[PDB]
RNA sequence: AAUUCCUUGUCGGGUAAGUUCCGACCUGCACGAAUGGCGUAAUGAUGGCCAGGCUGUCUCCACCCGAGACUCAGUGAAAU
RNA sequence: GCUCGCCGGAAGACCAAGGGUUCCUGUCCAACGUUAAUCGGGGCAGGGUGAGUCGACCCCUAAGGCGAGGCCGAAAGGCGUAGUCGAUGGGAAACAGGUUAAUAUUCCUGUACUUGGUGUUACUGCGAAGGGGGGACGGAGAAGGCUAUGUUGGCCGGGCGACGGUUGUCCCGGUUUAAGCGUGUAGGCUGGUUUUCCAGGCAAAUCCGGAAAAUCAAGGCUGAGGCGUGAUGACGAGGCACUACGGUGCUGAAGCAACAAAUGCCCUGCUUCCAGGAAAAGCCUCUAAGCAUCAGGUAACAUCAAAUCGUACCCCAAACCGACACAGGUGGUCAGGUAGAGAAUACCAAGGCGCUUGAGAGAACUCGGGUGAAGGAACUAGGCAAAAUGGUGCCGUAACUUCGGGAGAAGGCACGCUGAUAUGUAGGUGAGGUCCCUCGCGGAUGGAGCUGAAAUCAGUCGAAGAUACCAGCUGGCUGCAACUGUUUAUUAAAAACACAGCACUGUGCAAACACGAAAGUGGACGUAUACGGUGUGACGCCUGCCCGGUGCCGGGAGGUUAAU
RNA sequence: AGGACCGAACCGACUAAUGUCGAAAAAUUAGCGGAUGACUUGUGGCUGGGGGUGAAAGGCCAAUCAAACCGGGAGAUAGCU
């Protein structure tokens, strides 16, 4: 029985990476409110 | 030539294919090659615009010269080539001053045949000379809309114009569809009958035939649900409506054309 | 304590009609 | 704690 | 009839016995010619029926080999 | 430690992805392990990942992403040129042996190779985002030459043996050696050389292309394997000396031949077929601007440099994805013996395991199996499930048919072992010798040796010889759909959908149409033998009457009719 | 030669039994279909919610689909319990 996640660091970079966010403005909007909710980590990081 | 294959397996009994021996078995001219990525009907946006397209085997893109601006250069055919953008044979020629090139081969050429471009030249088929030049009655391929545009009529096999009238700097053809166009008598044009005239006698015999040709099933309207389609919906294949595009536009009789640009240039219609 | 995070989906065995 | 170097390393075969 | 309410239409074939099946008639409630009509070899994990072989499917169950069930030691749930 | 059992195209050995210390040693048993636990992928501490050649990085690019200017859009923003990113692809180079408790193609020994900087010597025109070549490519099919590997013989070392026999054509083990360098073969491809000329290769060109002549008939390119060196080295059964008794040290014979043989190599080859089968750089080559006492390039030698990052361990699993130490899922490579057509199947080798609750008893009943008197579908909605058939060769094989099929139709006959034909045949392979040689990896005669089907006759054993595993039930009538195919992931696989074919209709190319406030893109680098929509659904006979109503196409007599 | 035939890997899921607080939020065992193609598969891309994709079932779009998920309007409204 295959799963739904089947992990891939490039992918999951591509995708929900700290560079990706950036890249467009609700992205940016992303990082702004996690960083009001003072979460540790902002993003997936490899 | 068509040839009917027997039918040792289901797939094959309905099979006709055409067999032309004097094209070329070999790789083409690499230089005049280029790659010609698939689509799939899809545009920049990514939706599908054109339904059933994709798949398909993959083909490279020959640069076939429909300009034909070598003026003044006898040119000899080296070869007919198989080519798979188009439904015509395409034919290699080398230049006197030692260029090779591409175009649409007639009815008529062989390997070693003389062809000429420009004003001065002959009424042999496959050369290409100002329509105003053409005598009038005479089957050209390969006309121009506008001077060097490059050409864009009777480009498939077995496809022609005829020249029915010329007055003052406008010309008169018949296209294959029975509409009459007026051209300008600046334009270029081949003479002859593009080749390969048995191509419309293939069957292609079973459905894989079509799938590894670039097209996708195509799927009837009634069989859809009613959110999908304008048709479809009920039980027991109940159409009950007039039939339509899957937009909602009236099909089967009702005429498209709204340009009132060109319509200065069309002096009948299609009957 | 904990919600069960998932529900299992029942099936109708008698459609009592 | 998080590690950030998945380099590859292919053996030869 | 994938279409037929009355209906298990009527007659014949097949069975000792056939509301199914096959053939024929037409009184076609309410078939019908590209929302196609009638045939069609081959093909089908397609529907129905019949025959030979084969058998615990069955008359009617009997014994046997293993895993549980049962007892002892350890661990130890659940719906309600 | 000794037996027993299981996997052995895996339940073995490797990776990639993904995990992230699970790896090794010492120590501890609270919790964790579906039980105990001294044990562990558990706790604590310590140790462990060594590269010019592997990979990443890096140079180049595909789909695609971003995108200076630019076009478009209320704003946000969309699209896109030049560019710049993007491996799932192309691009320089290492093999063998040894060693750690844990790393090695990284460490050590031995023998190699590649790309650049600097310096010396002898020659020389060098010089690009520019030109040309090359890189550079499909499917299927067949043969030949090979190798990996296997089997047997010879050789070497050991054995002759607790139940009869076994110094013999008997038994056991070993019989291994790379990259590189030199030679150039089987095979494949292409005719070379010289001279002259040409508006072609967005400029030029000695390069490519083209046109002329003279000349020879060969040359050139590619190329597995083999053979020498590498290597009087390494490895090597076994023997000997000590064991913290786990292991350490020393020594070390033979190391050949024949046969069979790949899905691997020659082969991105060859022969055929239509669906006609990436790009760019590295590399080679020709020139423009510029400099030609320079610089630069070529050839040889010396020296220097090759950084940084990954390197443990699991990787069909207890370590990844499934909440679990979960009967599930997970891409690639190697893949031996006997029988076999075979990567099926049975039993085994190397190697790895007995699946983390056990011990008893031997009730009903449930689950998975075995057998069964007489009958043989009487069971049941229904032959559901079971049972049965099952291989090879020969004979034989109906209706119907699109002449291909149906068909393995149906239905019969023989299958073991031993001997003879024939101290193993036909066939395959082929040593030594002999004769030639455009002379070495050469050509004929020759058959040593090895391998080895199939068939006939005779004999013989059993109830049974396709003896196990493996391995079609068959025939008749009939509805639907032509057929292969696709579909409700997780109750529907079908008559549904698709389909080749057929017809209608639209579309003249700034095409119809579609996605987009627009630009623009697809259609298509196609253009009516083309493209879109719609219905029908191979093939054969065909497809009748009706234009009232609603659509669609054309008309304009007349009437009505908005903004203004 | 073949959307050819038999049959493993591989892909799929026609029948039966077991299992339904299961080993498993669709599996196992025994049979079964395709298996050179309209095939299958690895890696990486593109299509985004009245939208996509669909050999067309209202199927699929992260175990959720006749309109996904998350946050907000929001303490929506509820003559109903």
């Amino acid at each position: 029985m295959k799963r739904t996640f089947q992990p891939s660091v490039l992918k999951r970079n591509r995708s929900h990476g700290f560079r990706a966010r950036m890249a467009t403005k609700n992205g940016r909007q992303v990082l702004a409110r996690r960083r009001a909710k003072g979460r540790a980590r902002l993003t997936v990081s490899k | 030539a068509v040839v009917k294959c027997k039918p040792t397996s289901p797939g094959r009994r309905h099979v006709v294919k055409v067999v032309n021996p004097e094209l070329h078995k070999g790789k083409p001219f690499a230089p005049l090659l280029e790659k010609n990525s698939k689509s799939g009907g899809r545009n920049n946006n990514g939706r599908i615009t054109t339904r059933h397209i994709g798949g398909g085997h993959k083909q490279a893109y020959r640069i076939v010269d429909f300009k034909r601006n070598k003026d003044g250069i006898p040119a000899v055919v080296e070869r007919l080539e198989y080519d798979p953008n188009r439904s015509a044979n395409i034919a290699l020629v080398l230049y006197k001053d030692g260029e090779r090139r591409y175009i649409l081969a007639p009815k008529g050429l062989k390997a070693g045949d003389q062809i000429q471009s420009g004003v001065d030249a002959a009424i042999k088929p496959g050369n290409t000379l100002p329509m105003r030049n053409i005598p009038v009655g005479s089957t050209v391929h390969n006309v121009e809309m506008k001077p060097g545009k490059g050409g864009q009529l009777a480009r498939s096999a077995g496809t022609y114009v005829q020249i029915v009238a010329r007055d003052g700097a406008y010309v008169t053809l018949r296209l294959r569809s029975g509409e009459m166009r007026k051209v300008e008598a600046d334009c270029r044009a081949t003479l002859g009958e593009v080749g390969n005239a048995e191509h419309m006698l293939r069957v292609l015999g079973k459905a894989g035939a079509a799938r590894w040709r670039g097209v996708r099933p195509t799927v009837r309207g009634t069989a859809m649900n009613p959110v999908d389609h304008p048709h479809g919906g009920g039980e027991g294949r109940n159409f009950g409506k007039h039939p339509v595009t899957p937009w909602g536009v009236q099909t089967k009789g009702k005429k498209t054309r709204s340009n009132k640009r060109t319509d200065k240039f069309i002096v009948r219609r299609r009957s | 304590n904990n919600r069960p995070v998932y529900i299992p989906r029942p099936r109708p065995p008698h459609p009592r009609l």
